[PDB]
This record gives C-alpha cells, sequence and structure tokens, in this order.
C-alpha cells in the first residue's frame, strides 16, 4: 500500500513532547493553549484517530496550568 | 533577626492544606525556633541571658562605666529600667500584656 497511501512512526517520535503539554515541531499549541493544530500531511483518517488522542494533551495541559497558577495562592484550606 | 519565625508563619498559611508542604514548613520551623526556646527556657529557669547577639525579646543592658556609681546607689532605676521587651521581635503568642 506503501505507494498508494501518503502521509507524514515519525508522529510517533514528536508525540510524546505533546502529550507532555508541551510544543512540537509539527504540533503547536496556540490561544494560551486552548486548541492544538494539526498540521498539513495528515489525511483523514488519522487526523480523525489524532483528534481523540490529543483531548488526553490539551485536558492535561489544562490542568497542569491551573496547578501551576494556585499552588499556593489560595488561602482557603479545602481549595 | 528574628523575623524569619514570621515570615514561615506568614508563608505557612498558604499551604495550611498541603499536608506535605505543611509538615515540611512545620518541621523547618520546629528545628529553626529551637534557639529561641532555649533563650527563653534559661531566662525563665535560671534568670540568665546568654547569647550576646540579642536576638532575644527580654533586652538587658549594661549600665555605662561613667553612671556605675550613681546607678549602684539608686538600684531601683536599674532594676526597673535597664530590663526591657523589645517589641519587634515578639510572636503573637507573646502579643499580650500580661504574658
Amino acid at each position: 500500500i506503501e505507494p498508494y497511501y501518503d502521509t507524514l512512526q515519525t508522529i510517533l517520535t514528536y508525540l510524546p513532547y505533546t502529550m507532555l503539554g508541551s510544543d512540537s515541531k509539527i504540533f503547536t499549541f496556540s490561544n494560551n493553549y486552548t486548541r492544538l493544530e494539526i498540521p498539513k500531511d495528515i489525511n483523514n483518517s488519522f487526523s480523525s484517530l489524532l483528534r481523540e488522542v490529543f483531548e488526553f494533551a490539551i485536558l492535561y495541559k489544562q490542568l497542569a496550568i491551573v496547578v501551576d497558577r494556585y499552588k499556593g495562592t489560595l488561602v482557603s484550606a479545602i481549595k | 533577626g528574628g523575623l524569619l519565625l514570621q515570615v514561615i508563619q506568614e508563608r505557612m498559611v498558604y499551604y495550611k492544606g498541603d499536608p506535605t508542604s505543611l509538615d515540611f514548613l512545620t518541621q523547618l520551623f520546629d528545628i529553626v525556633s529551637s534557639d529561641y526556646i532555649g533563650m527563653l527556657n534559661q531566662w525563665l529557669l535560671e534568670g540568665v541571658i546568654n547569647d550576646p547577639f540579642d536576638e532575644f525579646m527580654i533586652r538587658e543592658k549594661r549600665v555605662p562605666d561613667s553612671f556605675m556609681e550613681i546607678f549602684q546607689s539608686k538600684s531601683e532605676y536599674y532594676w526597673n529600667e535597664l530590663f526591657l521587651i523589645k517589641i519587634d521581635g515578639l510572636l503573637n503568642q507573646f502579643q499580650n500584656s500580661t504574658i
């Protein structure tokens, strides 16, 4: 199928850095880490699958932002 | 000087709900304060001030040599004026007139 199917193992090379909520050479965050742009040269199927995988990355990034922001600011003991 | 205890206590308010951070801050406060407790214990058990850094709150002051003969006669002013309480270094526990 290789000759008849074109798409960018290379994804798995740069995927761990994106999963940990960090910028990547092929995946870039924007708008205060609220959306992630899937590049060109990722055909329909792979993009549709990644949209499910990238849910973890964005959610974890949001949680990390919250933890880093409210680490020692809140006064209430419960929070 | 003695302002460190105030900084730790101020710092400890934000981490009052965090178990590990509160444990570390409490341990640090306990070990750091031990010298101050030593001074207070000696003062209340033997009536002697020891550490010459002027850290302790109960400030006993030396009479000048020029007035030694005067203060020996009027010992009332020696025993009523040359012992003071340094208000800057007091914790909130001692922030009470009767204590």
